[PDB]
DNA sequence: ATCAATATCCACCTGCAGATTCTACCAAAAGTGTATTTGGAAACTGCTCCATCAAAAGGCATGTTCAGCGGAATTCCGCTGAACATGCCTTTTGATGGAGCAGTTTCCAAATACACTTTTGGTAGAATCTGCAGGTGGATATTGAT
DNA sequence: ATCAATATCCACCTGCAGATTCTACCAAAAGTGTATTTGGAAACTGCTCCATCAAAAGGCATGTTCAGCGGAATTCCGCTGAACATGCCTTTTGATGGAGCAGTTTCCAAATACACTTTTGGTAGAATCTGCAGGTGGATATTGAT
């Protein structure tokens, strides 16, 4: 009976940003769906373009180039950067 | 042996992310730079609408984030708002706006 | 025996309710309304209280939207009045009407 | 058994409720005739997301419409909802 | 450079309904774009549907679910009525 | 001998198959799938063609252009709010005229 | 012989009854491919377009207009104007939720 | 310029077609600010789809996936 | 009501761009039998959570009275747009070589995925901790009469 | 502007519902080793994309004039806001019966990948085929002056 929920990291991240800040239940469950909600569209963008391009593999390239299309001008730019910087990362090691 | 996160620098969990791209059938393979590269923009946007949301509980003198607060945030916030232009946030109320014409006469 | 002039307090009023968050209709009354509509489409169904709460959610969201754009409707015509011909300007622009 | 008989609940949707959901959405008068408009909008938006939503519980073989089932059909009808699971 | 559409069946349609009546070329390759829309809707919904009920497999059910929640009213009960003639008519068949 | 012939279709059983397959839509595609989709391509079809046939017999032309695709579409109160998000290109609109801007007779 | 000349509005109504029976393309190519290009330019330099993309590009920006300008005319006669101008464009634009 | 090339008379038929009998003079340059916004969001995402699949030409199927995807499903070009 | 300037309509005529039929290629597909697997349907069934209602308690809906002021009819007239005619700048179409750059095939190395199987990062439930809803009261602020 | 009826803000106060912390299981992540592929790189060809001269002339731009639209000012009927009195019905909390739902177990019909075989669907030199766009004549309608 068991779920899955991105709920212990949305609280990570919140201790990151605000120390001293908690979170109500009510909250935590709309912080859930919007994660859950922009998977899907980054997604489907990926899956969308990936066929479009007659790949049958979704890579970083189409995580990014489906988050350029659908995140608004500087955030973007930002998440972009993020994870471009988290795969040379990832990549790095090991 | 350290975690895919840990070793991408993230809080959000690549393992996880990895593991719902592939039941998604978005496609038939899934590159491992993927989950990661999706799970870093998930967890930039968190922490975006939440350093908003923990500013906006600040200013009402709260201590606990709730669904008003994460509203105040993306309304307020001319991108996010476009993002969740078609978004419908549970209790989250709207933002205060009176049209001119509409307040007591003069000047 | 003191009188606020009229729109003193709905102006008060438009401030008080845009402040809150609650939920502004009745709710037995809003779950009555979804039960009959729903036994009119199916006999026998059930309904988990939250799935009442999330259509009440979205149907006042989806109201409080809808008057914004009709009072937009009515400022345009040099009106602070809302009228039917407002509510039915808004819908045929946003395309939920012929 | 023996449920009673649901019938006229629109007009469950009071006149004062009305108000307030105009005052949430920044309206300072309201002329007499908008009641019975709004009362008809809103059965027509309930209808269109309480039929998605039975299809959706029918589908499943189910006799209990779930918040999910609320959520899928607002999401369909590009009304997405978040709070509750969805 | 061999590129599939639904032309040749879309005309085959065209001559049941109107014997006589030709069509453009424009006209054929926007009654292509319809097709492909109509596939997408459908097949993306019965997609939705099985996941949402978590199964593995999209069938007829799906199908006609997908058709119910996307099309209006009358085009519905008689597209579900031509997709259950259709298979009741395909499994009486040696 | 024809799977679009057992089920009594012009519309492509196999190719719908295929589709469907290739289209990562679910792991597996049931048989009957593809035949109940095949059915419902076809009927909208007919439907648009039966209608974009009247248009065009009506403006005495024998052959369906993209006008009689518009005027078809807008005009049946259900296929437009089916295709209520779609432009079909060289389709042109609807004669219509708003009553406020006639002249007074 | 000759002096005449059609009332205002009348003339107004032809072009209308005339453009509605149409549906070819109202803007002139030429200038539109040059403004097409020009806005892909500051996107990505150095671009090429297959004729049909320019096309397709038209049709969808003339159905907007369009649309928009029937939308506008609402607007407009709903404040009893049968002129439409800047702020009905403005209303029908935020309502639709393109913002303002 | 360019968007300047989109001239008044073109600007009314196309009003003619949408049923519009008469025009102010501000609304010339406000429908061309439309119209450019218009075409910057859609070749902006037919551009990225060209980059995407790493071209140099703008196709009809790149127009027609931008204008999808902004809820302007166009028939007529493919896809 | 009477002209007369123009618009619109119908019948007919015919070349040709584009449509339907001829046709042979041939890679590509659709499809049939088989041996392997598994997705998911009854039947059973624990037990969650949904329907229903009653008492108590008071919040809030209903219905009336009173009059402030909003909306909209009428009139008027300034000046913005529509109509039109003059002048010519610029688009459009087609014949026309120069070249960018799509997209196919072949070779092949990096990079998937599935079954193994070891280890632990989540999750559900129990325990432990605390923000803030809601009442009180009181100083300051806003309205609206005079 | 002066004073009175009222609402608004806000800071302290406090029991508690709701959140943040501690615990022993288990889906489900994470290394290996094959066995298998996807799709990139390059050489390469030819489809169409670009830039352009050159007639023909179709539209755009400018300018003049004035018909009539839109909006300001004034007026006043009656609609809708404010407020009051009365009491109905919603809300919250339990309390109970049980309708349904979901989680194992067992197992048969149905789906997949491979491999192999026959043909339909795409293409295009082919061209004959042919609907109807445009152009003309001449009859009648529409419009707007007088
Ligand atoms: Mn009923
Ligand atoms: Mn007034
Ligand atoms: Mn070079
Ligand atoms: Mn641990
Ligand atoms: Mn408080
Ligand atoms: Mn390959
Ligand atoms: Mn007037
Ligand atoms: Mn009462
Ligand atoms: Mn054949
Ligand atoms: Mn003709
Ligand atoms: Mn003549």
């Amino acid at each position: 009976t068991r779920k899955e929920s991105y709920a212990i990291y949305v609280y990570k991240v919140l201790k990151q940003v605000h120390p001293d800040t908690g979170i109500s239940s009510k909250a935590m469950s709309i912080m859930n769906s919007f994660v859950n909600d922009v998977f899907e569209r980054i997604a489907g963008e990926a899956s969308r373009l990936a066929h479009y391009n007659k790949r049958s593999t979704i890579t970083s390239r189409e995580i990014q180039t489906a988050v350029r299309l659908l995140l608004p001008g500087e955030l973007a730019k930002h998440a972009v950067s993020e994870g471009t910087k988290a795969v040379t990362k990832y990549t790095s090691a090991k | 042996a350290k975690t895919r996160s840990s070793r991408a620098g993230l809080q959000f969990p690549v393992g996880r992310v990895h593991r719902l791209l592939r039941k998604g059938n978005y496609a038939e393979r899934v590159g491992a730079g993927a989950p990661v590269y999706l799970a870093a923009v998930l967890e930039y946007l968190t922490a975006e609408i939440l350093e908003l949301a923990g500013n906006a509980a600040r200013d009402n003198k709260k201590t606990r984030i709730i669904p008003r607060h994460l509203q105040l945030a993306v309304r307020n916030d001319e991108e996010l708002n476009k993002l969740l232009g078609r978004v419908t946030i549970a209790q989250g109320g709207v933002l205060p706006n009176i049209q001119s014409v509409l307040l007591p006469k003069k000047t | 025996p003191h009188r606020y002039r009229p729109g003193t307090v709905a102006l008060r009023e438009i401030r008080r309710y845009q402040k809150s968050t609650e939920l502004l209709i009745r709710k037995l009354p809003f779950q009555r309304l979804v039960r009959e509509i729903a036994q009119d489409f199916k006999t026998d169904l059930r309904f988990q209280s939250s799935a009442v709460m999330a259509l009440q959610e979205a149907s006042e969201a989806y109201l409080v939207a809808l008057f914004e754009d009709t009072n937009l409707c009515a400022i345009h015509a040099k009106r602070v009045t809302i009228m039917p011909k407002d509510i039915q300007l808004a819908r045929r622009i946003r395309g939920e009407r012929a | 058994r023996h449920r009673k008989v649901l019938r006229d609940n629109i007009q469950g949707i009071t006149k004062p409720a009305i108000r307030r959901l105009a005052r949430r959405g920044g309206v300072k008068r309201i002329s007499g005739l908008i009641y019975e408009e709004t009362r008809g909008v809103l059965k027509v938006f309930l209808e269109n997301v309480i039929r998605d939503a039975v299809t959706y519980t029918e589908h499943a073989k189910r006799k209990t419409v779930t918040a999910m089932d609320v959520v899928y059909a607002l999401k369909r009808q590009g009304r997405t909802l978040y709070g509750f699971g969805g």
